[PDB]
């Protein structure tokens, strides 16, 4: 056991393991203050847990998917990018596609939904 | 290779956001605006670049210092009737406490509103102004009335916690020799920060926290002589203040429910207020800051320290509270002297009652007399010179911006906002 | 692409492809009217999140159900509702059973909540 | 149909027949008060919900798990615990326990998160 | 038919900034801001 971010700086495979650690903190003058700082936490969560049902992936915390892996995102291999790279490392270099994969996942569940729609009408 | 999503990574960005005060007999600063406390997690191999200079929660702090003071002056005496002409005599008729006083007589409001009252109160020089026994009037009655200081709050500053709210964390620099810019090697993520007493001064850091190992010098730029110089001691220096007199605080009844406290006599010890600071631990500390201090300007540069050059009283003198009642010591004994490549230090301080603290116009304050003997011990742990614009620097005490008072102890810390939503590579595919 | 409310006049089963265009619109002195008005968003949301979950939709946007349908609530076929009508008619005309059919598929969940439960215990 | 609380006094099994009833009474100066109130059940609400969505049981009722009953929490047979007992004699009695049993179950699914992820991959 | 004919001269003691002094000051007032009492008095 690391605790909260104790795996900032291990590498993106062994940062894995340790999810759940950073999943049940993101929940839980000095009056509204402290009351809007509260429900602004809850309103990142709740935006967060939004976007895993809209791709199919509520109620889990790895949640593989059908979108492919453009190269163009990234040419690494996976064995320098889970046993050579951190998380944050690995943020910077997709910062600018991480909403061209947002919008990915969000149609290919969306051509899933109406998919298996019609694979039950049978 | 296929995108993969990851929520929860070890991310945060530099953000600024509204920090909850936390605190472990009413407070200007009390705890019934505060948050009861509860914690520190070491970030091995992070190294985060903190700025001492621009960082927000020392511009967070100053307003919420500021808010504390209004807040707690409000529900006591507003002391408009306190603008009548006085009629003030000398105390003394001839070095001593009494060369310092007026003794003013007014007529004063009485409870009932068709009642005069012809009362008298020792007033300090510093606080009436004459009118062309003289006639005088108060300082601070042609810019706005003074609110009494309430007799039963506290000037004593409780330490307090700034702790971040949730999605945000506070990042504290564990490293020693972190002068206040740049990368720091060691980090934490600590749930809020150390008790920060919000101790209001100038010239003079008292109490407050040590440097660790070395006297530490932190400038914004040292090359620019506009910028202050926060020096941070490594052993403190005790300073101990006194106001030798056995004042007589006296009531006066100037409305219904409402009361003047003010002097009503004055005995005792007359000798002017001081303050003492040790003559071999004071000379041994500037050795020290001058040590430091060659390392940004030379080994044959002459480090030399002058005194305060002009301007108010609050910025020429080490402004600063003692057992309620505020002093404005001189200073000048402390800072003379020149470097080259038992005994005791007596700084004569004034006391003011109208006090304009938060350098504002508008907004004074009238502190009542306290009872009795005032005695003081406190820690220099720090100063705030100015550089004089050769082969020799001239080092004046600065001050008068409050914020470079709280800059000394939210130097080590950072707010930074979790960014816990990453994409990365990896040989998944959605099935 | 239509955008938000854009299938409102197509038709049921032509609106029913575009329900997460829809889904992700719902989320996001004169400072409470700002909060005040966040924190209703969220609550509706809420509201709306847990029905799903009380009748075994939670995380789906098209959720077949195993409550049948009456004809008394509405006699049309299939080719004159998913066809012709578009979603604001037909909200118009089971408005009256809205609650009726939101009892039943309560009743319904709760009943194969603990069939399927009793199945596991064997 | 006993209503709210109204299984308080049935036996554990019968109390599970209307977990739905209790479960949706759960989320529905002077208007902080009252606003406040509504912000402290959303927030008491989702911090269940997280829960269960961490060890696996999120939209279920009902859930089963892969954490066997060790015998220290209680050795009482299961013949005198769902037809003896109602559930507010059990809280008392496994009160002490409840937390060590949360974290199994949440160190249960995250090893089932990582076992299915892996699997998932061959 | 000017200006002037719309405007009140008026004169009247107004508290200084210190409360037991007054201040003998004057003003023009608008004819619709001020109502005579019964240099007249208004
Ligand atoms: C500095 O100067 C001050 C004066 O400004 C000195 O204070 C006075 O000290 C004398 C003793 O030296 C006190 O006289 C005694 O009174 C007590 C009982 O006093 C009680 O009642 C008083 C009247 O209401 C009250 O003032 C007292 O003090 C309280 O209230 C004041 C505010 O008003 C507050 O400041 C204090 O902190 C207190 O809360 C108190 O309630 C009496 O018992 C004494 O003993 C004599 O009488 C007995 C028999 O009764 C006899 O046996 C003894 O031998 C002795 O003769 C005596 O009458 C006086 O009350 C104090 N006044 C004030 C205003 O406090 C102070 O001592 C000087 N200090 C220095 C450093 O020199
Ligand atoms: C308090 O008020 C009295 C009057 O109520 C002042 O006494 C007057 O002083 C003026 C001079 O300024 C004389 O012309 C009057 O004759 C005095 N009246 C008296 C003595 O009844 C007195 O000066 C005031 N005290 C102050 C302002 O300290
Ligand atoms: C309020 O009165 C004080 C005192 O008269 C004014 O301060 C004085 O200003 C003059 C003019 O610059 C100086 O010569 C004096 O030395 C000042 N006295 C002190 C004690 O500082 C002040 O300017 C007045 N304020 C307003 C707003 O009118
Ligand atoms: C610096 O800290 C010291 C110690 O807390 C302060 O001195 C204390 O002041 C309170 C209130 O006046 C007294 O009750 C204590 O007895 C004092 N302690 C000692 C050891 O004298 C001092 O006032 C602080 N300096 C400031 C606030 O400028
Ligand atoms: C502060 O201390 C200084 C130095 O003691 C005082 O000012 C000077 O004192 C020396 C001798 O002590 C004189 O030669 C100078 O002429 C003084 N300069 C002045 C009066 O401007 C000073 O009086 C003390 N107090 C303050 C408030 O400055
Ligand atoms: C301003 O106040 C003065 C008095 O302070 C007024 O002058 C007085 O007027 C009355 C008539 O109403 C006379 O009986 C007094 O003798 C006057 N006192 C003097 C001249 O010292 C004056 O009228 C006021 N001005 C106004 C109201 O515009
Ligand atoms: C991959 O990304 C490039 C831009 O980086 C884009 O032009 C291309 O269409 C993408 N390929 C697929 C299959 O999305
Ligand atoms: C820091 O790096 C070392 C090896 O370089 C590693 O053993 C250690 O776990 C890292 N720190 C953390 C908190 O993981
Ligand atoms: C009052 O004191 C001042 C300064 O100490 C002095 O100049 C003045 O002459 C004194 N007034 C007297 C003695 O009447
Ligand atoms: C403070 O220290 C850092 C790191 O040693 C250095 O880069 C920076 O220049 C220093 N500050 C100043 C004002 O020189
Ligand atoms: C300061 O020192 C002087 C003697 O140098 C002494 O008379 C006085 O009492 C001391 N005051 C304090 C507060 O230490
Ligand atoms: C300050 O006072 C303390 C006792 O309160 C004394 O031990 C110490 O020597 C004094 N120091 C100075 C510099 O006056
Ligand atoms: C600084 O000291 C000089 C004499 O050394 C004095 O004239 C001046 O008033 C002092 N300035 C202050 C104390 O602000
Ligand atoms: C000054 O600091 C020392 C430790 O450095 C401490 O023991 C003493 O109580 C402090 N004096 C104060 C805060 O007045
Ligand atoms: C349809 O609803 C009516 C009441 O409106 C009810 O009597 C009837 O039983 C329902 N049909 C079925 C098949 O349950
Ligand atoms: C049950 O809990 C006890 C602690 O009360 C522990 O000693 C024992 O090993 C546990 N049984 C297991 C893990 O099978």
């Amino acid at each position: 056991f690391l605790g909260f971010l104790g795996a900032a700086g291990s590498t993106m495979g062994a940062a894995s393991m340790t999810l759940t650690v950073q999943a049940r903190n993101l929940l839980s003058v000095w009056g509204i203050k402290q009351l809007q700082a509260r429900v602004l936490a809850v309103e990142r969560y709740l935006r967060d847990q939004q976007l895993l049902g809209i791709w199919g992936c509520s109620g889990k915390l790895i949640c593989c998917t059908n979108v492919p892996w453009n190269s163009s995102w990234s040419n690494r291999n996976l064995s320098e990018i889970w046993d050579n790279m951190t998380w944050l490392q690995w943020d910077k270099e997709i910062s600018n596609y991480t909403q061209i994969i947002y919008g990915l996942l969000e149609e290919s569940q969306n051509q899933q939904e109406k998919n298996e729609q019609d694979l039950l009408a049978l | 290779l296929w995108v993969t999503v990851y929520y929860g990574v070890p991310v945060w960005k530099d953000a600024e956001t509204t920090l909850f005060c936390a605190s472990d007999k009413h407070n200007v600063w009390a705890t019934h605006a505060c948050v009861p406390t509860d914690q520190e997690i070491h970030l091995e191999n992070v190294t985060e670049e903190f700025n001492m200079w621009k960082n927000n929660m020392v511009e967070q702090m100053h307003t919420d210092i500021i808010s504390l003071w209004d807040q707690s002056l409000k529900p006591c005496v507003k002391l408009t009737p306190l603008c009548v002409t006085l009629q003030c005599t000398n105390v003394t008729n001839n070095d001593d406490m009494r060369g310092e006083l007026k003794n003013c007589s007014f007529n004063m409001t009485t409870e009932l509103r068709d009642k005069k009252q012809k009362v008298y109160s020792l007033f300090y020089r510093l606080d009436v102004v004459q009118i062309n026994n003289k006639e005088y009037r108060l300082i601070n009655c042609n810019t706005s009335a003074i609110t009494q200081a309430c007799p039963k709050v506290s000037f004593e500053p409780i330490p307090i916690h700034y702790c971040a709210p949730a999605g945000f964390a506070i990042l504290k620099c564990k490293d020693k020799k972190f002068n206040g810019t740049g990368p720091c090697p060691s980090v934490s993520t600590v749930q809020c920060t150390h008790g920060i007493k919000p101790v209001v001064s100038t010239q003079l850091l008292l109490n407050g926290s040590l440097a660790e190992e070395e006297v530490m010098i932190r400038s914004e730029n040292i090359t620019n002589n506009a910028k202050n110089i926060l020096v941070q001691f490594n052993t403190p220096v005790q300073i101990n203040c006194t106001r030798p007199n056995n004042n007589t605080r006296k009531s006066i009844r100037i409305g219904p429910g409402q009361a003047f406290y003010a002097t009503g006599d004055i005995i005792g010890d007359i000798r002017q207020a001081h303050c003492n600071v040790s003559k071999a631990t004071w000379n041994e500390t500037l050795g020290k800051v001058v040590k430091q201090l060659r390392k940004h300007f030379g080994n044959n540069t002459i480090i030399r320290f002058a005194n305060s050059s002009g301007g108010d009283l609050e910025v020429t003198t080490h402004s600063f509270n003692c057992g309620g009642e505020f002093f404005y010591c001189n200073t000048s004994g402390l800072f003379n002297s020149t470097w080259i490549s038992n005994d005791s230090i007596t700084l004569p301080c004034r006391i003011k009652q109208i006090i304009n603290m938060w350098q504002r116009i508008g907004q004074a304050m009238y502190a009542p007399p306290i009872q009795g003997v005032i005695r003081c011990v406190s820690n220099i742990t720090g100063l705030i010179l100015t550089r004089d614009g050769s082969t020799t620097e001239t080092f004046r005490p600065g001050g008068g911006d409050m914020r470079d008072n709280w800059r000394s102890e939210l130097y080590k810390y950072k707010v930074v906002k979790i960014e816990p939503l990453g994409v990365a590579p990896t040989r998944c595919k959605r099935r």
